[PDB]
Order: C-alpha cells, then structure tokens, then sequence
C-alpha cells in the first residue's frame, strides 16, 4: 500500500505528506522578496531575475496586479502562480457586481485560501505549489498584508518575506521592530518607505542590484501601481548617498 | 469526466476500525490544545495562539468563530478544513432554521448539523475526513448551557468539561476534581486560566490566549434599542485587554 | 485639563512639597471627575481603564495612613471599593480585593484591623458561589492569626483547608498550606506535627513549580 | 514510496513533477522551430524534416495561424500542438464576438497559459508534451511568447526549441549584439533562414524543408501569411552562401 | 401603508404606521412594518406585505453571513446590491417596495428600491400606496443642515399626512432613528394620533347564552 | 489512473464473502452492548454506552437510543456517524407512509426500507457500507410487538431476545435459557440487568453507563406509550431488582 | 512495580540525614517521588 | 528544562565570562524551547566569538539574541514540525 503518500490523506504519523511537498515548491525558482506595512500605505520588493537576455524585462514580472486597490506578488513556478491570479481576479469581479463595493485585501487572501482548501481535501486535485501574499490598503483596519499558505492557512504579518533565505532575511526586519517598538514603520511619505526595504535587503542580501534586478511594488489607499525602471533606479540613487 | 475517483476514501481495516478516521484523531494531538468548562451562570471556552512567526498578528487570526449569536465554537490544532466547516456549518444553520423556522437553531440542533457535515466525508467518495475536532458551546430555553465534543470520525458526545489536543491527556485529568454541580461564570474562567498556565510552554499573555465566554444577552452587543424581547446575544469575546486582567488575577 | 498624568504626577510632588492632605484631595476629587470608557463606577464618574490609576490613589496613600492615625479607620475603606466596582465590568474586583491587602499588610498596623477587613472581604464571597476568591483570602486570614500567637484561630481555618485542598483543587496553593501548618506548631514546641507539615509541603513543591518567594521560605 | 513518475498530481519529493519533465523530452524528439521578433513585427521559421522522397513539396503547413494577426508554430508531438491551436482559435473566436475587436498577443498567451494548467491538475488527463511558439503584431508594438509543457512562459526576443534548440537558440544571442537599436522585418526573414541552417549540423542526416511567415504592419499591415515567391528563394541562397 | 425617511448630516430616519393594508377590511390595526436586515441596518417594506416580510429575511441572511465572514460591519451599499439583483431574476414579478436605511463607516447612505429592481437615491424617500400625500408635506418643510429633533418632527408629520390623507394608512405611528455615533433607536408606537374611546354600551354576555351541543375533553399531553 | 487507488470494496472474494462487510461486522464488537428484549406485554430495550467519565453529561443525552416513531422505538449500536445519516433517512421514510396512507408506519415496512439503503452501498456506489447495526422495536396491530434488528450488510430476521456489540455470543448464551413466553415487562427489567452485569468489563454496574428505553402499554387498548428512562428512574429499579 | 520502588526510595531520604530510625516522614516522600515518575509521559 | 533548570546554567557560565551590566538574561529564558545543556554552551560562546569582528570584549545583550537563533533551530529549517499540517 505504498500510495499512501502520492496523495492527501490521514498519514500514520498524523500529518500530510502531499501538503509538505507544497511548500518545497515555491523554493525551486529561489526568488527572495518581503513586504513592509508603511504608516498610510504598504510598499511591496521583490528580486527580480532573468536568466536569458531574449527575455523582455517589462513582461517579466512576479507582481501581478489583481484589482486597482489591491496588488499580489507571489513566490514560486509562475505556472501554478499564474493559475491563482486569474482566479483571484474572478473572485474582486464576483464581489464588485454581486456583494457592493470593491473588494479589500483581507477578503481576497480568506478566499483564495478557502479555495485551496477543497483543493487540499478533494483527493483528485493537487495542491498549489505556490504561495499567495496579497498587500493592498484598507479604508478600515488601513495597511494591512496577508500570506495565503498553499495548504489554505491565511493569517496577518506585520512584515512578511518569503523564499528559502526568509528566514535570514525575518530575522532583519524583526530585530527592527524589536528596538523600536513599533509595528510599523512611522514615515509617511510612501517614497522613503521604497527605500527602506531596499536597504534591509541589500545588506541582508549582501549584493547590491541593479534597476533590472528588482520590481517594487506601491500599494496606496484606493491606488496600486508597479513603478518603472526609472523609478526604480531613482530609489538606489538616494540610497548610496544618504548611506 | 472532471474526476474520476468515485470510490471512498476511508475503508474497513482488518482490525475492525476505519483508518482514516483513526489517524484522524492522533492529527488532531499534533496541534495547540483547546478546552472548555461549562457552568450554571454560563460556558467559558479558551484556547492558545501559537504564532507560526513572530512578526505575525495575533487579532487577525480568530481561533474561536461565531456560527450563531448564541453559540461559540472552538477548534484544535492548526484546523486547516475548520475554515471549510465553518463556511458550511453557518450556512445549514440558516437556511434549515432561521430560513425556515425563522430563529437560530439550539446547540443540540446544531451540533447535529455540524456533524452532519462531517460524517459525509468519512462515507461519500472524492472527499477525505475532517481532521479537526470543535466544541458546541450555547444556551438555548430548553437544554440551556451545553458543550458537545465534535470527534473527527463524525460522533459528537455532551461533556460538562473537556481539553483536546497536544496536552489532552494531562488537561482532561485535572478538570475532573476542579469541577462541581455549583460554579459561576468567571469562577469557572480561574479553572480555564490554571489548566492551560501549565500546558503553555511559550510567551504566556493575553494576546496568545483567546478566551471566549457565553454569558447573559449583552444589550451593547446588540446594536439597536427599543425592542423588549431580543436583549442581544449573549456569546461574547473578551479584547485583549480584558484578559490580561484575569491572568495576573491568579 | 483632563488629563490623569497632570493631576497623578503633581499630587506625588505635594507630599513632600507641603502635605500629603493637598494631594489628597486631588484623589477624593477624582471620583466625581475623570471620565472613561466603558460603565461608571461610583455612578458620579465613568472610571473603567483608569481604575488601576483610581487604585493607585490609595496604594500612594496607604503608605501615609500610619502617621496620619488612620488605622483604625482603614478597616471600611477596602470593603467601600467592592460596591463600586459592581457597576462595571468584574474584571478588576480580583485585583482590588489583593493588590490592597498586598501594601496594607506591607505597612504596619494593628493585628486586630488586618483580621477584620480579611473577614469582611470573605463576606463578599459568602453570599455568592465564589470559591477560588474564598479559598485566596482564607489563607491570607490565618497567616495574620500566627502573627497574634494563637492557635484557636490559627488551627480552626488549616483544619478547614486540610481536609479540601487534599482532593480539591488548588494543588500548588497547599504547599503555603503546609507551610504556615509548620509555623503553628513551632510556636507550640511540637516538632511531630511541624516536621511533618514541611514534608507535605515540599513534596508537591518537586511537582508542580513554585516562585522564588514560595521555595525560599 | 515507488510510483510518484506514474501518475499528473503526484509530487516529487524535492517539490516538482516527473510527467512534466517527462513532457520536455518529448518537445526535443521532434522538428525544430525558431522565431524573431523586431520592432515592426515578428517572425517564424520552422524547420520540417522530411522522412523520404514520398513527400509533396510545400503542400504541408506546420504554422497553424489564429485569425490573421497570430501565428502559431510548434515543436513536438503533432497531435499535441494542433489541439492546443484548436482550443485557441475557440478563445479567439469567443473573444471578438463579446470584445469586438481581435485579441493582442500578450492576451492571448493567457488562454493557453491556463488550458495548459488545468491539464495538470487532473489525473485523469495529461499535460501537452509540445512547446508552442505563438505571436504577431497587438494593438501596441509587438510580443512573442513561447508556451512550455510545464505552462510557464514569459516575453520572448526570440524563441527557439527542438533538436536544434542547443545550437539555434544559442545563435539567437548574436543577432541581439548585431542590431541592438533594431532589425528590420525585411532582413529578419534571411537571418532566419540562416539560423535554421547554423543548427542543421544535427539534422545533416535527413532531408530538410524551409517554411518561414512574418507578420509586421511595414508590409502585410497585420497579415500573417507564409513566405512565397522569389522572396523565399532569395533568402535560401543568402543563408547557403555562409555555409 | 406609507413608509418615508429623512436623511440628515449625521444619520438617516425613517418612519413607518402600524396599519397594515389587506384592502378595503383591515385585519390587524398594529404591526412592525420595519424589517430587520442586520442589527445596524433597518429596512421599511411597503405595498404588499407578504413579499417584503419574506425577500428581507432571505436577503438578510445572506447579508448577516457575509457580516460573519468579513469579520466586519454590514454596509448599506453592500445591502442594497444583493436586493438589487435579487428582484432582477425574477423579471420583476414580484411586487415589492422597500426602502433602506442605515450608516456605515463610510458615511450615511439612503436608498429606495421599486419593484422590478430600479433604485432611487435621495435625502427623502417615500414609497407605498400613501407615498403622494407625504410627498407633498417633506419637500415643504424639508431644508439643509437638519438635526436630529428637526428629522424627527418631520418624518413624523409625513407619516401622520398619509393618516388623515390616505385610507391606507392610519393607526399609530414606528419611528426607528439610526446615529453615526451611538447605535440604532427603534421606537414603537412613538405617535398615537387615532386613540379609540370607551364604548357606550357593555356587550359581555352572560353564562349560559349560546347552546352547547357535546362537550368533550381532549387529551394533549402524551 | 483511478484504478490504482481503489481498493475495490465491493467484490467477491474466492471465499464467496465481501471483504468490507466482513470487516464491518467487527466493527460492530468494538461498540457498545445493546440487547433487545420482547415481552409478553411490552418491549424492553437495553443499552449501555462506551467511553465513559465523570466529566459525562447525564442530563440530558441518549447515545445509543433513539426515537422514529411515537410507537416505535430503536437501539443503536455502531458507529455513530454512520448512525445518524440512516435515522435521519428513517424518519423521513416514515412520515412519508403517515403522509400518504395516513396511518402509522409498522416495523416491517420501516426497516426493509432502511435495509435497501445499506443494500445499495454493497452493491453499487463504490462506497463504504454502514458500519452500524440497529434493533428496531414497535408496536402493531398485525402481527403485536414486533423486535427486530438491523446489520451491517442489510439483512433483518425476526428476534425474540437480541444481543449485539461487545460479547455477542456471551449474552446470548444467558438470554437462551431465561427466556419465557409468558415474562412481564417488569420480570424482562431484571434479565437485561443481570445480563449487562456480567458481561461488561467493570467490576461495579452503576446506572450512568446504561440506557433504557421500554415501550408500555396503559389501560386503554390499542395505542402503547414510548417512555425513555430517565437517570432518575434507571437508578430507582437498581435497588428494586437488588442489582445495585 | 511501582510498589516495589517504594521499598528502595524509602531510605534514601534517611540516607542524607545518615540515621537508622525510619519514620513516616520518609515514606511520604517516596510516595510523592513514584507518582511522579508514573505521571510523567 | 524549564525557566528553572535552565537560569542556573546561564548564571554559572556567566561567571567565568565578561559580559555587560545592561545585559539581560532573563529575556532569552523565556524564550527558550526545547533546548540542552550543549545549546547553551554554544551560545555563551558564539557570542563572545562575534565580539571579536565587532571590535567588542564584553558580551553584550544585542549579541545573546543574535548567535541564539543558530542553535535554537533543531533540523534544518524546520525546527522539529514548524507549523503546518
């Protein structure tokens, strides 16, 4: 009986061997990126890396845009990636036209994880190999980022990361807020907020990158954008001077 | 097409036991213990936060749902599937009663449709069992104060106090000499708060530790005025602040 | 203005400035003033997340009452505050009703007021089903008999709790059980019923974990 | 356990899928394909060995063409690669009948993107083990892409996979270095013929055949057809000269 | 029945009579015409009250478990999309009036749904058989910066026209008063206009005044 | 393929036998004990529950009794997941009989239909059977008190004294030669008491481990009365019977 | 078993003391030190 | 261990180090999950090792929480289960 472990069910040890699979998925592609929760808004980093010169920088990304108030990156096989982002923009429609008003980001990452979860139960279908990180700006609860696991387990960070050096790079953004005391980061300006997750990843990193070597994601209140190469490069001009 | 597996998962082993639902319920020992004492006054459930992160938030992570505004639910462990049955549970819960018989279910009543939920997926094919286990906890005018233990295989049993999970074993013992015919609501919460002390290894404070008592109907609670009859509902989640209050008060 | 470190911080400076009856004053006069959240409490104010401020008042001048003569008079000021706290949320009444006694049995004062108020708190919990309040002040009450020296008072309350806590709860609690049983009969020049209490005492003391306080006395 | 190669949505233990690796093998077992893209437009060539001399000369059509501004080559299993343009020509034919006007390119890569993921996730279908090289000219400038077995793809420059892939795509870096500011649609059509012919070392064996198609709006103005005339013949003997 | 509400700086209030309408015989005198969507959100029904008294608790329990869901309030937006597209599927067949009302974090918000799915938005809306008579007396007295004693006072009086104006409404008068700040006020029987006297004459019969054929007993407890 | 991971639980094996039902009759001495008992003048019905504690709600609860009918009466004993989806089903097939014929339901139209359900999983479906029995008992004008039972594999015969659960065939044994055609319902009391006695695995019997449920017949003729023990009953006929 | 441990635990405690007499304040100890063991895991 | 069986460890090995009056130990106690008596003797050590290429002689308190979440991980990445399920 040794197909046990090919698919999800109750294993003798009392666990899930398929789910563990899950998560050593989203290391094969080694992409590290965190998100920071800003004072007003939440500005989103991530490594970007392209192998081959034949591929276009501007369509090559792995933040994907799912509504105008809500932006997603996600960390992993961009197949599987891909796959939750066409479902999850389905989901803000669903919301918009049936349920009232635009949909906020809480709402999205405990559906997407809802989802995931009859995924996970049904023994026909295969778990996500990737995993859903959905930031945006709340009128409410205001800056707020929430990790959807691929096993279906969503819950809040205050500043989240991801990739196999997560754990080296958690370290640099807890020892920050454990000094400071504080949950989030007291600079209003949404342009010093880019700046300071560059900073943290540089050093953490230890390589510094270029404007083609990362995508930064902006998520305002009520407004989401990806800036450009341009923007991006502006960013690491101030960085060298002020340090 | 869409799938082909039509057969069940769980099947008879030759020992005379499903091993499904009996692996079911070692999953359910692999996770934060939960527990719940049930009193003349009121039910007083609590439970522990155990963070993944330490960078993690503890308020957006609800341990203890709201199915109706009378009765509380509790789970253990991680609960990857309590999502689903939750999502499935308030949606029975209204439309087999307050869409029909226009109120809310009793907890005798709902623990049934709770379980009913989970007792299909130990039989119908293409699914597997739930690896959680909850507590129905409520007040009706009939029964009044009960708490239900919901077993993962799909039976549900009335207890007047138990503990399930990591610590289950050491926990359910020592509710038996710390319980009685005669106790108040917050006389009970003392008898939550020295269980779970010893079962915390972790940072012990009111923002890991999500205590869920059901007490009277609470007209704050309510939101509208005027109306003599609905009073509000009487489950109720104490902040963060409130419990803080009653750990030092050991 | 309204806020409480304005008038908290500058009542601690008139004690030493010029009396403690000027800063007194400004705490009496917090009962009918200094709004809060939640419900009222006396009924004048709405006191709830400042009420450990409101506890403070007196924690600051509990300390004062013993030049002041007040004594005698502290024996109704503890009990005054169980009734205030009835209005609101009943959270704070197992504070009040032990971090008070913690600073008045601290300063000194006569045998005979610390037994009375420790018997008019037990009160409380008699009309209601309190247990655990009940059970926390009974031995907070025979600790000050074996200040007075007498073993009437002092064995009458063990002798009740001797034979609960054995196969009721509060398993950790028996060991201070014990050990004040042992104190009681070391004023009485018997080593067979105090030598014997000390065993009981640090038996449950390898199980369950207990404080500094507890393992060095 | 033993098996975990059998079945789709069994995952390895290291986070990936045997059936999909399995697929890439098959996509070098049959004829290579390479592309072009410029600034005007985009350009496919495809390379047909012929078995033997029973074969009609230029009567068979490999590029499958979706409306008339995509194109669509394929390298692999035959019967693989005309179900997933059969497919796509549905998607076309369902979006201009709500959407009016014709999809663009970097639209219509997301229709294959996701057909191609749900293969994936059943077990009770397989994964399509031909990689499909599609494009032509969008509403706006260009793009190119190249859907994988596995069904990740990005922006492609250029786009090459076959027996040939090791040396055909490895010669599409040198046309970057050549024209960087950018190559006319014109010149693109012999430099195509000469790739085909750079990585003919392994194909030196068979018998050959030469079928290029481009689409710009310079000339055809979003019209993709295949290359006729003494156009074609002009390339032959401009790509055999340096050989 | 005649339904109106007034919508001032902070909150919105509606109004609603207690005589419900079968036609020409009016079977009961005193009812609760304001329905209960979620606990800070209230709801006005008018014209047949059969349909109201069943769409609203459909409707609403949806709304009460998206409440649950989200984790956070119902808003008034979020309600009058789910009635909006719920007439719709029916093509309209099902007569229904409704009004809705309530705050949210957002601002105050005032709708009025017809029949077939058409919303209406406005400070002051009337809907109901008796919606013309307190048209006229709103608009009239109706003015910007209105507070809450002044959206009292007029509410009250366009419920109390469609009394004396209309035959389909009279009785009492249900005054529900919804605040930003504080939370909903739900008054019953807040204006009683029509208070019927004593009778002249005492029709209560003595025993024994009606024959009485068989007299049994029926068990009911098992 | 699906092939693989059936593991075909419906199929004849080279014994002639299923292999699910097989191993579902086990399930079944894993359970509690109920043993039914049809006197001359009622039924008496005798459970007793496993798993038991202080901290057990003996107020109100029936873990393996249950009510169908106003005249009929069931014993579960089994699994109890797969219990409730079969009495779930039992009274909507009854009141489907009350609501055409408008009469009430006898036991063995009742159960046959219960029976075809249990039936259809081993046969079609490519499900688990119900790893419950259940003993239905009630009353009837046709053919008087009727006791039957229920297993595994969907078969009811017709049982004056029935045992199942834990030492079925230990019950049994004493039932067979204590049995009388002319036993009352209060000498039927004291055979299922002396019964459940020594046959569990305690030393002592107390009265919240057990459960109760008899049908009695009043003075008037032609309708019985369902009456469930109550905890404060059941320790009551402990001290009549001298069980203790 | 456990009874059995109580025999070799029951002079341990005089054993520190270093007296032959053995009263009950010894086997009250022991049996507080068995139950632990048993409780344990 | 616990808090108690633990703290006795720290405060020995202290003595023979050179720490900073500010440092406190007490705060890592409480952090402490499932650890031995090997694990702490690597972290009095780790600590005043990194003092060295930090132009440091006296153990800091910044040090004892930077060299303690080496050795506080007992697999690899996952510390025994993480948590999931």
């Amino acid at each position: 009986a040794g197909y046990d472990r090919h698919i999800t069910i109750f294993s003798p040890e009392g666990r899930l061997y398929q789910v563990e699979y899950a998560f050593k998925a989203t290391n094969q592609t080694n992409i590290n990126s965190l998100a920071v929760r800003g004072k007003d808004c939440t500005v989103v980093i991530s490594q970007k890396k392209v192998p081959d010169k034949l591929l276009d920088p501007t369509t090559v990304s792995y933040i994907f845009c799912i509504s105008r108030t809500i932006g997603m990156v996600v960390n992993g096989p961009i197949p599987d990636a891909r796959n939750a982002a066409l479902r999850a923009k389905a989901e803000a429609a669903e919301f918009r036209y049936k349920y009232g008003y635009d949909m906020p980001c809480d709402v999205l990452a405990k559906r997407m994880a809802n989802l995931s979860q009859i995924y996970t139960q049904r023994a026909y279908m295969r778990p996500l190999g990737v995993i859903l990180t959905f930031v945006s700006v709340d009128e409410e609860l205001g800056p707020s980022i929430y990790k959807t696991d691929p096993a279906g387990y969503y819950v809040g960070y205050k500043a989240t990361a991801t990739g196999p050096k997560q754990q080296e790079i958690t370290t640099n953004l807890e020892n920050h807020f454990k000094k400071s005391k504080i949950d989030h980061i007291n600079e209003e300006s949404w342009e010093k907020v880019v700046e300071f997750a560059i900073t943290h990843m540089i050093d953490a990193l230890g390589t510094e990158f270029s404007k083609n070597d990362l995508e930064v994601g902006v998520a305002t209140k009520d407004k989401f954008f990806t800036l450009s190469a341009e923007n991006i490069e502006e960013r690491l001009v101030a960085i060298a001077e002020q340090d | 097409m869409t799938d082909r597996y039509s057969f069940s998962l769980t099947t008879f082993s030759p020992s005379g036991k499903l091993g499904q639902i009996d692996y079911a319920l070692t999953a359910v020992k692999q996770g934060v213990t939960s527990l719940g004492i049930k009193a003349t006054n009121g039910v007083v459930i609590a439970t522990e936060k155990k963070s993944s992160s330490p960078l993690a938030m503890s308020e957006t992570l609800s341990k203890v749902s709201l199915l109706t505004p009378d009765i509380g639910a509790v789970y253990s462990g991680m609960g990857p599937d309590y999502r689903v049955l939750v999502d499935k549970s308030r949606k029975v819960a209204h439309t087999s009663y307050k869409r029909i018989y226009g109120e809310y279910p009793p907890t005798k009543l709902l623990v049934s449709e709770v379980a009913k939920i989970m007792q299909e997926a130990t039989q119908s094919g293409g699914v597997r069992p739930f690896g959680v286990s909850l507590l129905i906890a409520g007040h009706d005018e009939f029964n009044g104060f009960s708490l239900y233990q919901v077993d993962p295989s799909g039976s549900y049993f009335p207890w007047k106090a138990t503990a399930i999970g990591k610590g289950s074993v050491a926990a359910k013992t020592f509710l038996e000499k710390r319980w009685n015919d005669e106790l108040e609501l917050e006389d009970a919460i003392h008898i939550a708060l020295l269980t779970l002390k010893e079962s915390v290894e972790g940072e012990f404070n009111g923002d890991t530790i999500e205590l869920a008592i059901i007490g009277d109907e609470n007209p704050d609670l309510l939101g509208y005025t005027g109306i003599p009859t609905d009073k509000g509902p009487r489950f109720r989640k104490l902040t963060s602040q409130e419990i803080n209050d009653r750990l030092e008060a050991l | 203005m309204s806020l409480p470190g304005s008038k908290l911080e500058e009542a601690r400076r008139l004690v030493n400035e010029k009396q403690y009856n000027e800063a007194e004053q400004v705490y009496l006069s917090l009962l009918d003033k200094d709004s809060s959240q939640s419900s009222a409490a006396a009924g004048a104010s709405v006191d709830d997340k400042r009420r450990n401020e409101q506890e403070t008042s007196i924690l600051e001048l509990g300390q004062l009452y013993v030049t002041m003569g007040a004594k005698d008079k502290l024996r109704e000021f503890i009990p005054h505050s169980t009734e205030y706290m009835m209005q609101f949320a009943k959270s704070k009444t197992v504070k009040v009703l032990k971090t008070l006694i913690e600073k008045f049995e601290q300063v000194p004062d006569s045998l005979d007021d610390q037994i009375f108020v420790c018997e008019k708190s037990i009160e409380f919990a008699k009309r209601e089903k309190r247990v655990f309040l009940k059970h926390s002040l009974s031995i907070k009450l025979a600790t000050l008999h074996y200040q007075k020296k007498q073993y009437k008072d002092s064995l009458a309350l063990i002798n009740d709790l001797l034979r609960e806590f054995k196969k009721l709860d509060d398993k950790p609690s028996l060991v201070d059980v014990h050990l004040l049983e042992s104190k009681v009969y070391h004023k009485l020049r018997n080593l067979a019923k105090s030598k014997a209490s000390l065993t009981a005492a640090r038996t449950a003391a390898n199980s369950i974990y207990c404080p500094t306080q507890t393992v060095a006395e | 356990g033993t098996g975990y190669d059998l079945s789709n949505s069994v995952f390895s233990p290291d986070g990936r899928n045997f059936q999909v690796e399995y697929a890439v093998k098959a996509v070098e077992n049959g004829t290579t394909s390479i592309g072009i893209k410029c600034n005007d437009g985009v350009v496919f060539a495809v390379e047909k060995l012929i078995t033997s001399k029973l074969l009609v000369p230029q009567k068979n059509v490999k590029i499958q063409v979706v409306d008339r501004h995509i194109g669509c080559v394929y390298s692999g299993l035959i019967p693989d690669g005309r179900h997933l343009v059969n497919r796509g020509r549905e998607e076309a034919a369902s979006f201009k009948k709500l959407y009016k006007t014709p999809i663009p390119i970097p639209a219509f890569a997301d229709r294959l993107g996701q057909y191609v993921q749900a293969h994936t996730l059943y077990n009770s279908v397989r994964p399509f083990g031909v990689s499909t090289i599609f494009g032509g000219v969008d509403k706006n400038g260009a793009h190119l892409y190249m859907l994988e077995p596995s069904g990740s793809y990005w922006g492609y420059k250029g786009a090459a996979t076959g027996k040939g892939r090791q040396s055909a795509k490895a010669e599409l870096e040198k046309l970057v270095d050549h024209h960087p500011e950018g190559l006319s649609a014109r010149e693109a059509v012999k430099q195509a013929a000469k790739i085909i012919y750079l990585a003919h070392e392994d194909n030196k064996e068979k018998d050959f055949e030469l079928e290029i198609s481009w689409c710009s709006l310079s000339e055809t103005n979003g019209l993709h057809k295949f290359v006729k005339g003494d156009l074609l013949q002009e390339a032959i003997d401009f790509a055999q000269k340096e050989i | 029945t005649t339904i109106v509400g007034v919508k001032f700086n902070n909150g919105v209030v509606i109004a609603a009579d207690t005589r419900s309408t079968q036609g020409p015989i009016v079977a009961d005198k005193n009812c609760a015409k304001l329905h209960r969507i979620s606990p800070k959100i209230w709801c006005a029904g008018a014209g047949t009250a059969a349909d109201t008294e069943a769409v609203t608790q459909l409707i609403g329990s949806n709304i009460e478990l998206h409440s649950l869901y989200t984790s956070r309030e119902p808003r008034v937006v979020s309600a009058l999309q789910m009635l909006k597209q719920h007439l719709f599927k029916y093509q309209g067949h099902i007569g229904a009036y409704l009004i809705v009302a309530g705050v949210d974090p957002t601002g105050s918000h005032l709708f009025s749904i017809h029949a077939h799915g058409s919303t209406d938005v406005g400070y002051y809306l009337s809907l109901g058989s008796g919606s013309l008579a307190a048209m006229a007396v709103l608009e009239s007295h109706w003015k910007q910066d209105l507070t809450k004693e002044e959206a009292i006072k007029l509410a009250s009086d366009a419920i109390q026209a469609g009394i004396w104006n209309d035959l389909g409404s009279g009785s009492n008068v249900d005054v529900c008063v919804m605040e930003i700040g504080k939370d909903a006020e739900y008054l019953r029987n807040y204006l009683t206009p029509n208070v019927r006297e004593e009778k002249q004459k005492s029709y209560k019969f003595p025993r024994g005044t009606t024959a009485v054929l068989k007299e049994s007993i029926v068990n009911i407890c098992d | 393929g699906s092939r693989r991971y059936d593991s075909r639980t419906t199929i004849f094996s080279p014994e002639g036998r299923l292999y699910q039902v097989e191993y579902a009759l086990e399930s079944i001495s894993h359970a509690g004990t109920a043993i039914g008992i049809m006197a001359s003048d009622g039924i008496v019905l005798a459970a007793e529950r496993k798993v038991t504690s202080t901290l057990l709600e003996q107020d109100t609860s029936t873990e393996k009794l249950y009510k169908l009918n106003d005249k009929i009466a069931v014993a579960v004993a089994g699994l109890t997941a797969d219990a409730e989806i079969l009495i779930n089903t039992a009274r909507i097939h009854a009141q489907n009989y009350l609501k055409t014929y408008n009469e009430d339901i006898p036991v063995e139209i009742l159960v046959r239909r219960l029976s075809d359900i249990k039936q259809g999983y081993t046969q079609h479906g490519g499900l688990r059977p119900f790893g419950v029995s259940f003993i239905y008992a009630g009353y009837d004008d046709r053919y008087g008190y009727q006791l039957y039972t229920s297993n595994p594999s969907g078969n009811y015969t017709g049982w004056k004294a029935i045992s199942v659960g834990a030492n079925t065939s230990a019950a049994q044994t004493l039932l067979q030669m204590d049995y009388k055609d002319d036993m009352k319902v209060d000498d039927a009391i004291e055979l299922a008491l002396k019964t459940l006695s020594k046959t569990t695995d305690s030393s002592a019997l107390t009265y919240d481990r057990l459960e109760f449920a008899t049908i009695r017949k009043g003075a008037n003729d032609g309708e019985v009365y369902q009456k469930i023990f109550k905890p404060q009953e059941i320790k009551d006929i402990l001290v009549k019977t001298g069980i203790t | 078993a456990d009874v059995k441990g109580v025999c070799t635990e029951a002079g341990m405690y005089a054993l520190r003391e270093r007296r032959i007499h053995v009263t009950q304040e010894d086997f009250e100890l022991a049996v507080g030190k068995v139950m632990n063991k048993n409780q344990e895991t | 261990r616990d808090r108690r069986e633990r703290r006795l460890i720290f405060g020995t090995i202290a003595s023979k180090m050179s720490l900073a009056p500010e440092a406190d130990l007490d705060s890592l106690i409480i952090r402490n999950d499932s650890l031995s008596g090997a694990v702490i003797a690597a972290i009095m050590q780790e600590a005043g090792l990194r003092a060295v290429r930090k132009n440091r002689y006296v153990i800091l308190q910044s040090d004892l929480e930077e060299a303690y979440a080496t050795q506080v991980k007992t697999d690899n990445t996952v510390d025994k289960f993480d948590f999931y399920k």
